[PDB]
């Protein structure tokens, strides 16, 4: 028994395409951040963007910093994802960081609950 | 047969939190032990296990509760029950062990960690420090349902330590200053959920010096300085007893009381 999160969104673009991942938190209420972490397996949770809850500062991860914008609502929080590359091929979370000053968290180690996951792919 | 004080995160008061900290202050300590105006914890030795704890029944807006075990000499945390699991940190020695098992008997899974519940060793493990960690009532709402998930094991390990980290500060340390106490206060007063400051921070590291610098003071002045922090950071030295009056509500049983 957990906080039980879900994102759907996934699938197969073709290199360059577009695509839009959403999330869904199920008694929940004080959060301090969320974000989205990706994996390629066997290697281990790249940080990707995540937005403070109360300001809703976005913060973005390297090697996507330009083309990837991230929303909170209401929840409810997504992720969009733009000119993807091959190299984007891998398994993306959403994350609930209840505790963390929420721009100072960037890490699989700093968020609480995790969701499921969703799939990503590309030429 | 230990003694407990309920509270919940649900709706909760400045004035029901205030009404909270002031009550559990009064099942810890002695009513008057006091060195040069502040009040001494009861002191381990003579203590029978009997008396050695409190319990704290806290609940949720998320309709849930867990039960947290003080060490009445202490004012700390030695582990606490979620339903039929209860979880002890790691004694530092023979002692303390026996004790603890006078704790949650009902329980019927009874772990023991193999660390202590040291700042230091639970920052390692919360994987950040005291000041990357908010503190107020939404961290707190959040942090008793960890626990509780905890038991069910919804909940990883760093979760966790953030967990306590989070209660030992916003009750031991509330209790044991009402500066912090106070600023907790006005935390949920203005519904502010942020990290504690340095002046907060090592009020907690230098608590178990400080308890022994006023003690051992001659009628209230210290043998030697106690370097502090301000809410700024900016470092200043603590030379009597006088201005911590207001701030420090409880001491560890040092050295006999003078004449």
């Amino acid at each position: 028994m957990q906080v039980q999160l879900v994102e759907s969104g996934g699938g197969l673009v073709q290199a360059g395409g577009s695509l839009r991942l959403s999330c869904a938190a199920s008694r929940t209420f004080s959060r301090s951040s969320m974000g989205w972490f990706r994996q390629a397996p066997g290697k281990e949770r790249e940080f990707v963007a995540s937005i403070v809850w109360a300001d809703g500062t976005t913060l973005y991860g390297d090697s996507v910093k330009g083309r990837f914008t991230v929303s909170r609502d209401n929840n409810m929080v997504y992720l969009q994802m733009n000119n993807l590359k091959p190299e984007d091929t891998a398994l993306y979370y959403c994350a609930d960081n209840k505790f963390v000053r929420g721009l100072v968290a960037v890490r699989a180690i700093d968020y609480d609950y995790w969701g499921q996951g969703t799939q990503v792919t590309v030429s | 047969q230990y003694p407990i004080i309920n509270f919940t995160t649900a709706g909760a008061t400045v004035q029901s939190y205030t009404n909270f900290i002031r009550a559990v202050r009064g099942r810890l300590t002695t009513g008057a032990d006091v060195r040069h105006e502040i009040p001494v914890l009861p002191n381990r030795v003579g203590l029978p296990i009997n008396q050695r704890f409190i319990l704290v029944e806290l609940s949720n807006h998320a309709e849930l509760s867990v039960t947290l075990a003080l060490d009445v000499t202490n004012a700390y945390v030695v582990g606490y029950r979620a339903g039929n699991s209860a979880y002890f940190f790691h004694p530092d020695n023979q002692e303390d062990a026996e004790a603890i098992t006078h704790l949650f008997t009902d329980v019927q899974n009874r772990y023991t960690f193999a660390f202590g519940g040291n700042y230091d060793r639970l920052e390692q493990l919360a994987g950040n420090l005291r000041e990357n960690i908010e503190l107020g009532n939404g961290p707190l709402e959040e942090a008793i349902s960890a626990l509780y998930y905890y038991s069910t094991g919804g909940t990883q390990l760093p979760t966790l330590a953030r967990s306590f980290i989070i209660c030992i500060q916003m009750i031991s340390e509330a209790a044991r200053f009402q500066y912090i106490e106070g600023e907790m206060r006005t935390r949920i007063r203005y519904n502010r959920r942020s990290a504690p400051d340095p002046s907060v921070i090592t009020l907690e590291n230098s608590w178990g010096r400080l308890s022994t610098a006023i003690q051992e003071s001659n009628q209230g002045a210290f043998a030697s300085p106690i370097q502090l922090q301000r809410r700024n950071g900016s470092k200043f030295s603590v030379y009597d007893v006088s201005i911590l009056i207001p701030i420090i509500a409880l001491m560890v049983y040092r050295c006999a009381p003078p004449p």
